[PDB]
């Protein structure tokens, strides 16, 4: 669909693990890789930015018609800080609400790869301000799903109220590649 | 062929250019304003580009000025004169 | 430092105007930020022409905010096309005062200028001073041991035209520039605007001062530092010396004002017998 | 107005301007002028013009298309 | 359906800057630029703002316009709450007056394929004053409709004729291939306000004291000249008194006035001493250490 997206990639310290083959660093690249590209194939149209998840976000490239320039970013990305995933995503709301046509529809992308360190009422509240946008923020729970698998819970279950799949929860146990489960996971579906 | 088209797009190119009258800087009046002299003509209060140099222009120097407005295009080195060239230019015979 | 002043043009005054209206109109705006675009002449800057750049922020949050570096490139690349001497020396934003995230907006402007200038255009009509107040990041090393942090410097702003902006902003202030007032009468209307901006001045000071009485603000201790010297540099006019000097270079420049006056009167003479000659003779012919 | 129109017509100095010699001044308005082109002209002189300044054998800028005094 | 000669083409004031700029920077080039706005009506368009095109290479004339440079300019801006609509086109013409030239006439055609209404506004920067700036805004007359004996517009008012063309832009086809239409001028409290702070002098400047051995010597130096020129200032009222009508300014062609500048040593020493006197009386009470 004519929708534009921005993937939260994460370049935290937990990236350095090599519980996704070879690294989670070089895991999420492939994952990236392959979600662009799937979004550019669905509508030529469809606009594709890179926002990282760091101590401090920090925008690597704005929404653009192009795939290679996604991932040379990508490639520089190197891990550092902690996650920081509550202004994460208002940092890529205020990129999605600038973005260069609006009859495009909101669609946030976000690896979480660390624990998200927050109350659950300030996650709450923020999947309600993305329901009032009509944003939908799709998250794969790599990583620490052992313990974020509440928080986002509600995230996604608040974002998507009571009807329409808008936003996915998708989680990924550890394995040989997360990409290999993406997709057949919704997100690309 | 490529290369005739490239040829024959560089002509036409080529013919919406216009000559540019060739004098002499006299002295510069203000950073804007300077006193040219036709190479045979009269000599004019005309500007100059904003582009140049502006220091390169010191008097006695040749320049090309535009038809219309008379401002000054470019510096050029000074002119050799035909007669002159042909006197450089001429083979003595290898004695 | 790297910038001894920086002068900012009409264009880029309207520009920003336009830009705070425009985007103003569709939603409400805290400010606007855009990209200055301009030359470098010895340590003087010579902002001339801008450009708006996408940009939102949260009230809530300082860290949330986004600035459309892509877009910042893609327009240079125009402006660079149609004028290749001005380049990026900075950027702006309308907000009335600065912004706590302001010097991490400068840090991704640094990048395309190492030395960037951030000019805060404010667009509400302040009656005394000038609408632009520059400033550029430097390494305040501190005295007390605390680490050392980027704080804004301010550089000196004027506004100044080029011939052919001059033009223009003559044409638009035609009617309500009143050119007719003497030079006499310039110099002490802007003696009363030194009166009024110097009073403005000490009451900010005075605010401030209250403020830390109260406790609002703590004590900077380079403010109050910077205090002592401003009243110890207070003269007094009271000494014997200076009214002495005072009143003997006073009594120079009145002979002078004296002798201007009376060669006045005397022309002003002049004047009136050739009035009367002129009237006297028009009238014997007729 | 004065001024605005004392300010308008210094458009009549616009560049580029042919030179000239201020040879003889007939009267306030009027004076003859050598242009560099070769031809004296009996051309008018703008008002604004210091007239003490206009000696004899005195370059002086001419309108290109009047040949006036400006 | 004939266009109206009250028509009014409205140039804002970021816009007219901005030709004026971009004409003098590029003289003597006749720099193009596309002027972006609105067709408020049959009677009126309004210019917000303008932006120019790159110069693709030398030469003193209009260049085609650049598709990918409009098509992505015009994208961009209206990322940055600029929806307008291009409605015509701008050029400079450094010094020769403001008028359409045979590419200027092809080149406005192409503007009026596609928009019927488009407007070819012409900036003089070179012959731009202050206070009286040299422009003018042109559409074509269609040589069909004005060869069979049809007026090129209407004219159900005075509005149009106000401005006598001038005979510079008639010689060069005003009123046979183009007519010209009225230019007005869109200024706000907002922005006059923000122009007036261009020479705007700085506070501290007014109780700023100039320098008194500086201030003496410029006191020195031009008392001194009206020595001088009072003593010719006496030669010149009797020299007036024996001497014809008709010499009373030819034989003042050449030769200094000393009554003008004595006039102006006076006018210029009054201001230079009484505003150095006040501003001293001023800072002697307003910095005092009681
Ligand atoms: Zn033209």
């Amino acid at each position: 669909v004519l929708e534009s997206t921005m993937v939260c990639v994460d370049n935290s310290e937990y990236m350095r693990n090599g519980d996704f083959l070879p690294t989670r660093l070089q895991a999420q690249q492939d994952a990236v890789n392959i979600v662009c590209h799937s979004k550019t194939r669905s509508n030529p149209e469809n606009n594709v930015g890179l926002i990282t998840l760091a101590n401090d976000c920090e925008v690597l490239t704005t929404l653009t018609p192009d795939t290679g320039r996604i991932l040379s970013k990508l490639h520089t990305v190197q891990p550092k800080g902690k996650i920081t995933f509550c202004t994460g995503i208002r940092v890529a709301h205020l990129a999605l609400k600038h973005r260069q046509g609006k009859n495009h529809k909101m669609r946030i992308i976000a690896f979480v790869g660390s624990p998200v360190e927050d109350n659950e009422k300030d996650l709450v509240k923020l999947a309600k301000r993305l329901k009032k946008e009509k944003v939908n923020v799709d998250i794969i729970n790599f990583g620490e799903e052992e313990v974020n698998t509440e928080k986002l819970t509600a995230f996604v279950n608040t974002l998507n109220g009571k009807d329409g799949t808008g936003s996915h929860l998708v989680t990924v146990p550890p394995g040989p590649s997360l990409a290999d489960a993406l997709i057949s996971s919704p997100i690309l579906a | 062929l490529t290369k005739q088209y490239e040829k024959s797009e560089n002509d036409l190119k080529a013919l919406q250019s216009v000559g540019q009258i060739v004098g002499e800087v006299l002295k510069q009046l203000t950073e804007e304003k300077f006193i040219v002299k036709a190479t045979n003509g009269p000599r004019y209060v005309v500007g100059c580009r904003r582009q140049l140099d502006k220091s390169k222009l010191k008097p006695g120097t040749r320049v090309a000025l535009d038809m219309t407005t008379l401002t000054i295009m470019r510096y050029l080195p000074r002119e050799v004169d035909p007669l002159v060239y042909n006197m450089s230019h001429e083979d003595p015979g290898n004695v | 430092l790297a910038v001894q002043k920086v002068v900012v043009h009409p264009l880029v005054l309207l520009s920003v105007v336009d830009h705070f209206n425009r985007i103003g109109k569709v939603g409400n705006q805290k400010r606007v930020v855009g990209v200055l675009l301009g030359s470098w002449q010895k340590k003087v800057l010579d902002v001339s022409n801008s450009f708006a750049v996408p940009f939102d922020e949260d009230d809530k949050d300082d860290s949330v905010w986004f600035l459309d570096h892509d877009y910042l490139e893609n327009m240079y690349g125009m402006f660079k096309k149609v004028n290749a001497r001005e380049r990026i020396v900075g950027w702006y934003h309308t907000g009335p005062k600065l912004h706590k995230n302001d010097i991490a907006i400068n840090e991704l402007m640094k990048r395309y200028c190492p030395n960037s200038v951030l000019v805060i255009i404010d667009v509400k009509p302040k009656d005394l001073g000038l609408p632009t107040e520059a400033y550029i990041s430097v390494e305040e090393v501190h005295d007390d041991g605390t680490p050392t942090s980027k704080t804004f410097e301010h550089v000196t702003s004027e506004i100044g035209a080029e011939e052919a902006e001059e033009v223009g902003v003559e044409h638009l202030l035609r009617d309500i520039k009143d050119t007719t007032v003497g030079t006499l009468s310039q110099r002490i209307t802007n003696q009363v605007h030194g009166l009024k901006g110097l009073n403005s001045k000490l009451l900010d000071i005075r605010s401030y001062l209250e403020k830390v009485a109260t406790g609002k603000l703590p004590i900077n201790h380079q403010i109050i530092y910077q205090l002592q010297d401003v009243f110890n540099l207070l003269p007094d006019v009271s000494l014997q010396e200076f009214v002495k000097a005072f009143y003997l270079k006073t009594n120079d420049q009145m002979v002078v004002v004296y002798l201007a006056s009376l060669i006045r009167s005397v022309v002003a003479l002049h004047n009136l017998i050739n009035n009367k000659i002129a009237n006297r003779d028009a009238e014997k012919k007729e | 107005e004065f001024l605005h129109a004392q300010e308008e017509v210094k458009r009549i100095q616009s560049i580029p301007l042919v030179i000239g010699q201020f040879l003889e001044a007939v009267d306030q308005n009027t004076a003859i002028v050598g242009s560099t082109t070769g031809s004296n002209y009996y051309v008018r002189i703008l008002s604004t013009i210091d007239r003490e300044l206009l000696k004899p054998n005195a370059s002086v800028a001419l309108h290109k298309h009047s040949n006036a005094l400006v | 359906p004939a266009v109206d000669t009250a028509e009014q083409v409205y140039i804002s004031s970021l816009a007219l800057l901005k030709m004026l700029k971009h004409g003098r920077a590029g003289v003597p080039m006749e720099v193009m630029g596309l002027m972006l706005g609105e067709f408020v009506d049959d009677y009126t368009v309004r210019v917000i703002d303008v932006f120019a095109m790159p110069q693709s290479g030398t030469g003193v004339s209009v260049e085609a316009v650049d598709p990918v440079f409009q098509a992505k300019m015009l994208d961009m801006l209206k990322q940055t709450g600029r929806p307008e609509m291009v409605v015509g086109w701008y050029h400079s013409h450094p010094g020769f007056g403001c008028w359409l030239s045979g590419v200027d006439i092809n080149t406005q055609q192409s503007f009026e394929a596609l928009s019927e209404r488009a407007v070819a506004v012409v900036v003089d920067p070179i012959q731009s004053v202050k206070g009286k700036v040299v422009i003018d805004a042109f559409r074509l007359i269609n040589a069909n409709m004005m060869v069979l004996g049809h007026e090129p517009r209407q004219t159900t008012s005075n509005l149009g004729h106000l401005n006598k063309p001038s005979i510079q832009a008639l010689i060069h086809g005003l009123n046979r291939h183009y007519y010209s239409i009225t230019i007005n001028y869109r200024k706000n409290e907002l922005e006059q306000k923000m122009l007036l702070n261009l020479h705007k002098k700085s506070w501290m400047e007014g109780l700023t004291l100039q320098d008194y051995s500086e201030h003496c010597k410029h006191n020195e130096s031009v008392v001194k000249e009206m020595l001088e020129l009072a003593k010719n200032y006496n030669k010149a009222v009797e020299e007036e008194d024996k001497m014809t009508p008709e010499q009373l300014a030819i034989k003042n062609v050449g030769k200094q006035d000393p009554k003008r500048h004595l006039e102006e040593h006076v006018d210029v020493l009054m201001t230079s001493n009484i505003v150095q006197c006040l501003a001293a009386m001023l800072d002697t009470v307003v910095f005092k250490l009681i």
